[PDB]
């Protein structure tokens, strides 16, 4: 192997079928990915809600 | 007393179905009386939810 | 899915005539051809038996032939007539003679071509083609020649179809014509080699129903033609209504008919009861089950109770529960078990449609194949060999053209179809 | 997160109805000129997401296909007031039936409206990002339900692979009967089926006549009831999605649980609080008594009696206000009990699931309302009867080739019947040889 | 023809009869190799 | 004939209903 | 910046009133030439001028010609409603048609016309200062589209060089035909154009009615529908020139990046969002699914199966709003899928543009409303099959010289035809070759 590193290297060209944190180059994991950007944010502003009511100010 | 007649569908699941409202009419109905309704949605474009406030 | 109709002869334009009222009745079609019906329903499925003209109009998706114009001018001066296109009536200038030679052989190879040349017509322009609807007389001459060379015809030309014939057969005491046997062993020969299946009716038993049930003081042809129309509408019924259970003729066929030669079926209808009598009857499945099976409601001479059913399909009509249905076809089938054939499981086919006939809140018909029709075939068989035997009229049939070795054929066809329709009455499992 | 649904033929498409019909309900999905005009829940969630899709505009749309070979049912969906919601791509009916045949709906027919069904599945599925199965509804009993369902359900195992396929479906009742060729069909399906399903759910139409007899007050029941009793069931097992719960039980879950070796993947289903609003007043309904209803075969949606087979694997659904100790509690009850008997290589032989979301009520339904219920799915070897009852009868009529020449005339080589026969004859002695203790002298 | 009035089928891409040339669902990817592997240890000063 | 198919002329097909349909409102 | 329209016979000109009919609708110019005289923007922009020049009243007039030999659709030109738009010296029309014969219209009647052409052209291209490429729009199956659009083509090239010249062409489609001849003058007009040609892009009206038929819900399609799509597709590949984007394509782009070798210009052109009201409304529309939808074979616009040969370029245009992360990711996923290849000699397959000014929408026309959309043309060896069924056409009719009296009568050697059909034949063998798998590298 080229690599110094054999063991990423092989590690590397192993296929993969987790589409989850973003990593692929594919619609899905994109989709996927916004996602959870937009829940996370959806769940902060419910919880800002229901407690912090003195962020704003 | 044979003057109403459904079939089974409409007298189950669509009970409440008046004549108007089928894919078949007259060619002589007025269209624009009719309020215009071609998909199914949860709310009916609702302000509660569908504003985005800032 | 759009039937055509042919109607041969004096009988199958009659019947045709009451036949295209009662159809255009329940469709909500005006004498003049324009629709006026009050639900989609009706409309929606107009095209199975009526083509559309342009602005409102319907024309009916039918044929008339006949050998002399008499009874295509009663049919036309009729209330309905003026309905059927002008090209679709077909007549020659010379009678069929009551001779099944002459009307098949003469006139038929002339007059041929120009009504297949019409139902061609018709056919090709359909968009999927369903089987023919034929109605005539086996016993007559213009109807059993040129129905049956038709029927060859069509059987040529569109031969992954479905062949349908409803027939009128000779009672064995009234005869109208003495030659009788010659005509119908020949129309039967020709018919259980093309067609696929085939209804039939005895005058005698449609007078035992109209006298016996319907206590009818003064009986006309019209309500036994009306009868006829009846079971006739009611088969088609699922091809055109929704229903909780479709069905249609291929299926019936295909559930009927256990081998190829076995395709003749008796008919019935069940909530017929005369007027004037404070009696209602047809008011629950028990009772048109009931009365379904009882005999004085059965099409034909012979009865059940000497036969076995090989297979049966009922057809309902209104709206009802299905477990009635299969509970009664049930509890018929366990209580009368030495009448159903033992090597199959379940005779009776059920099949239940939303829309009545108008008139009736519920309706069923009824279809039997049984065994004991063998007899009828063996009267006929026995009729024709005393008149062969004896050369009684056989010098018009020769003098036409005809060959006695097709009478032997003949002959000899039908009885093998009677030795099979006894072996399968007789078989068992061992 | 997503399911696509397949609905094949008459019953299929007709248990489609009720079920659309309830999820839609469950949700929430109305006309869009139909304000509410009323008050309603008003919480924005995900939820819809297993079944719906969203254009952007806010307008729902499910994930299901309509199939049928007759145009007559399909074109009665394309004229009601739920037009508006399928797309009319997904409604897809051809020109003639495969006439109870099933050489004409395999070979004839089926063949030519098949690439549709794929190019149509194949836009569904593009538009998910975590599919976990297919649910397919049809009957076996006839021609289209067999010929079709066995030849799209190939295509699918060769394109999709290893994802799952739950089937609910319609067996032919043990003695009431529709059509006199049934069981050839019935045994023609079951051969494509036993290769090409991952779960098998059985049903027998007598079965749920005899429940809706004995247990709702109805004298003269029609296929709407039943179908809406499908419906719950359905809806029971897709909860575990689409709610939040103590213990949620993903579709993969069942797969894993039911199924000890691949050929043994037929499965009976029932339903506890089926019960009439009459009824529903004068009783209390813990979970105890729901868990002892269960195992009453009074309680069973197929016709077979347990008491006569083993258990291999039970799976518990409990829905609605449900806590885990009265669960456990009645477990223990029922593993006390004397006529319940497991095979004694299972020892474990229970997987719990509880979800807070309780049975909705259709307003002209006939359920009671109920604040909790449970759902059971269970392998046992008292299914064996089912089959050698199929076979005996199948055996009745083709010692004299009763009716083959339609299926020859249709395509079919005759030797066709005597292979699936055979295979059926093998499952049936699968289901005698895993029954047996593997007992040791010693 | 299948779909009917058209005046032949259009071919497809998304399926087809031989199982050696139909195109499967769950294509069988690979990872970048940015986001696997350890890194850089690093140490603080106490 | 001209040692063809025998002397007979099929007639043409007059309409060709295709597998989906719309859902827009029809008029008799 | 300029461009120049030539319009030749009954299809071209037809095709034509439709291309400006949408010109017109997008840069807002009404049919008498006149701006708008009560609106007030302000901002007077410039992206007209590639279409048209200012007299100096302010009144419009477009950079094109109509060219016809029989009279009666230039005289519908000159009296329909765009009478006052064009210039009466650019509709040029001759007495008598070329009556299907190419040897009429190339050699007898077009010789006197074809000079005014070249004055005209010439007036024309004298009032330019960035002329980049000529639009030509004809039929090869009629006699005067094929005789005078090779003669002029000829000249052009002769007289102004290096220009491109870019044409839009409707061959015979393969088995819906029009006229008897039309093998005889397509092969003529394919040798001519051969030499003199930058890139042809070829149409079939057998597809244009299959995708009107199938995707758009029209009944009784005309060829003002076709016309539409064609003028749509070109407002498309020239809206790159007029306005601003993200990554813009000169007209020089498309030539230097889609013809690998000299002979093989030859593109196959599709079109995405074909969709009617009705399903438009049920569904989004989002980049990933139009990108599947232009690789798809319901989509393209000339009847021919591309999975019978490979890709050698793509060129992917999208206008509206779309983001280049989704393209690119969209023709990544393109790229893995089995059953589109590539020749391996061609690594990088794909250019992509990306333009902001979405399509616009025709008062009359059957078209949905659309925030984005896609048009590809794409080099591809399955072009190979088409030739081969017109050759098979001439081999038919030319073992008997079915016609060929009238081709000889009116000017032309009988040897014409026989060094045609091997310059066509020697095309056959480039496409062979150019695909064909080296394995000189393993
Ligand atoms: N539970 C239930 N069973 C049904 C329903 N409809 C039909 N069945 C049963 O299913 C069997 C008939 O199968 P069908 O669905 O009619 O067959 P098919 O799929 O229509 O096949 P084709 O007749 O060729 O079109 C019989 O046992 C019926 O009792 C239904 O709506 N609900
Ligand atoms: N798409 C499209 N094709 C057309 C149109 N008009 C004609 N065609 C096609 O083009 C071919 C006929 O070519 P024409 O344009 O009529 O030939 P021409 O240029 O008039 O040549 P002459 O007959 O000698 O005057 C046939 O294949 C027609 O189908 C049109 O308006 N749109
Ligand atoms: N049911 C019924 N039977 C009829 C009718 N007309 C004639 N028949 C019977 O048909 C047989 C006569 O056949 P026919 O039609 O005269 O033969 P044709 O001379 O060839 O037309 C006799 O048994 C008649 O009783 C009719 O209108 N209805
Ligand atoms: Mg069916
Ligand atoms: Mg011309």
């Amino acid at each position: 192997c080229p690599s110094v590193t054999p063991q990423l290297y092989e590690k590397s060209h192993k296929p993969s079928v987790t589409v989850g944190m973003g990593m692929k180059g594919s619609a899905a994991s994109t989709a996927c990915w916004r996602d959870q950007v937009d829940k996370e944010e959806q769940l902060h502003a419910i919880w800002a809600k229901r407690y912090d009511r003195r962020s704003n100010a | 007393v044979l003057n109403c007649r459904p079939t089974t569908y409409r007298r189950d699941y669509i009970p409440t179905a008046q004549p108007n409202e089928y894919r078949t009419l007259s060619h002589k109905t007025n269209l624009q009386d009719m309020p215009p309704s071609f998909a199914y949605s949860t709310y009916a474009l609702d302000d509660p939810r569908r504003i985005i406030k800032y | 899915r759009e039937i055509v109709c042919v109607q041969a002869g004096q009988c199958g334009n009659q019947i045709g005539s009451k036949f295209w009222e009662v159809i255009s009745d329940e469709h909500g079609v005006d004498p003049t051809g324009t629709y006026q019906g009050d639900s989609d329903l009706q409309l929606e499925r107009i095209n199975v038996y009526f083509d559309e003209a342009t602005g409102g109009r319907y024309v009916p998706r039918s044929v008339l032939i006949d050998l002399e114009p008499g009874t295509m001018d009663s049919v036309r001066a009729g209330p309905y007539g003026q309905i059927f296109r002008p090209d679709n009536f077909i007549f020659g200038q010379s009678g069929a003679g009551n001779n099944w030679a002459k009307g098949h052989y003469t006139e038929g190879a002339e007059l041929i071509d120009s009504v297949l040349d019409v139902c061609c017509k018709e056919a090709e322009s359909c968009d999927c083609l369903q089987g023919f609807q034929i109605c005539h007389s086996l016993g007559g001459g213009t109807g059993s020649g040129m129905g049956t060379l038709l029927i060859s015809k069509l059987r040529e030309q569109y031969p992954d179809r479905i062949m349908m014939t409803f027939s009128i057969i000779p009672s064995p005491k009234v005869s109208d014509t003495v030659v009788e046997p010659y005509n119908t062993t020949l129309s039967v020969h020709q018919l259980v080699e093309n067609s696929d299946e085939s209804m039939c009716i005895d005058n005698e038993a449609l007078y035992d129903i109209c006298f016996r049930t319907l206590k009818l003081t003064t009986p006309t042809f019209g309500d036994l033609n009306h009868l006829v129309s009846a079971v006739v509408s009611g088969v088609t019924c699922c091809l055109r209504f929704p229903g909780q259970l479709n069905s249609d003729l291929r299926k019936l066929a295909v559930n009927l008919v256990p081998f190829p030669r076995l395709h003749f079926f008796m008919m019935g209808f069940a909530p017929l009861t005369s007027r004037g009598s404070q009696q209602y009857r047809g008011l629950s499945v028990p009772e048109l089950t009931q009365q379904m099976f009882d005999a004085k409601n059965m099409m034909q001479a012979a009865d059940p109770r000497h036969g076995r059913y090989l297979t049966a399909s009922a057809l309902f009509r209104g709206r009802m529960s299905t477990k009635e249905v299969d509970e009664q076809m049930l509890n018929v089938q366990n209580k009368n078990s030495s009448y159903f054939i033992e090597w199959i499981p379940n005779n009776i086919k059920s099949s239940v449609c939303d829309i009545p006939p108008k008139g009736l809140k519920m309706a069923v018909t009824f279809i039997g194949n049984n065994t004991c029709i063998q007899e009828m075939f063996r009267r006929v068989g026995e009729q024709f060999t005393l008149m062969f035997r004896r050369k009684a009229f056989l010098h018009w049939y020769t003098g036409e053209g005809m060959d006695e070795m097709e009478f032997t054929e003949a002959e000899s066809n039908m009885n093998d179809l009677v030795s099979e329709y006894q072996q399968y009455q007789d078989a068992t499992i061992e | 997160r997503e399911a696509i649904c397949i609905h094949i033929g008459q019953a299929g498409c007709q248990v489609g109805n009720a079920c659309w019909e309830l999820f839609c309900l469950e949700h929430g999905i109305q006309p869009d000129g139909a304000m509410p005009s009323d008050k309603t829940i008003g919480v924005e969630d995900d939820a819809f997401n297993t079944f719906f899709s969203e254009t952007g505009a806010g307008k729902h749309v499910p994930r299901a296909v309509f199939l049928d070979l007759e145009p007559t049912v399909v074109d009665e969906v394309r004229t009601g007031t739920y037009r508006q919601l399928f797309h009319p791509e997904q409604l897809i009916s051809g020109k003639e039936d495969a006439a109870n045949n099933y050489a004409r709906g395999h070979y004839t027919i089926g063949k030519e409206i098949v690439d549709l069904c794929l190019d149509r599945i194949r836009k569904l599925a593009d538009n998910c990002t975590g599919l976990q199965g297919f649910l397919v509804y049809h009957a076996v009993g006839g021609g289209t339900g067999s010929g079709l369902g066995a030849l799209l359900l190939e295509r699918l195992s060769v394109d999709y692979g290893k994802k799952s396929k739950l089937g609910y479906t319609v067996y032919p009742s043990p003695q009431v009967s529709t059509a006199v060729v049934e069981p050839y069909n019935s045994v023609l399906s079951t051969h494509s089926l036993l290769e090409h399903t991952d779960v098998a759910a059985m049903l027998d139409n007598e079965a749920i006549y005899d429940l809706t007899r004995r247990n709702l007050d109805i004298e003269r029941p029609t296929y709407t009831n039943l179908n809406r009793l499908i419906g719950q069931v359905v809806s029971s097992l897709t909860a575990s999605l689409r709610f939040d719960g103590a213990l949620n039980v993903d579709l993969t879950e069942f797969q894993t649980n039911l199924v000890p070796y691949p050929r043994i993947h037929f499965v009976l289903t029932s339903y506890a609080p089926v019960i009439s609003a009459e009824k529903a007043y004068h009783e209390q309904l813990s979970v105890s008594e729901i868990s002892n209803a269960v195992f009453e075969p009074a309680s069973m949606m197929t016709k077979c009696d347990p008491r006569h087979g083993k258990y291999m694997a039970c799976c518990l659904m409990y829905r609605g206000d449900v806590v885990p100790k009265d669960v456990n509690a009645a477990v223990a009850t029922i593993k006390t009990k004397r006529t319940i008997q497991f095979v004694d290589w299972s020892p474990t032989g229970f997987k719990c699931g509880i979800n807070y979301q309780p049975p909705t009520v259709v307003p002209g339904g006939d359920l009671a309302k109920v604040q909790r219920a449970v759902c059971m799915i269970a392998n046992s070897t008292a299914i064996a009867e089912v089959f050698a009852r199929i076979d005996h009868k199948f055996d009745l009529m083709y010692s004299k080739r009763a009716f083959v020449h339609w299926y020859v005339g249709e395509g079919m080589e005759e030797g066709e019947f005597s292979e699936a026969r055979e295979d059926l004859a093998a499952l049936e002695k699968d289901y005698e040889e895993v029954g047996a203790e593997s007992a040791d002298m010693d | 023809s299948a779909f009917g009035g058209l005046f032949s089928d259009p071919p497809l891409v998304s399926t087809d009869i031989d199982p050696k040339k139909t195109d499967p669902y769950d294509k069988m990817d690979t990872i970048p190799s940015r986001y696997l592997g350890k890194g850089m240890s690093i140490g603080r000063c106490p | 004939p001209p040692k063809g198919a025998t002397g007979v002329w099929k007639p043409n097909t007059f309409e060709c209903t295709s597998v989906v349909q719309s859902c827009l409102r029809r008029f008799y």
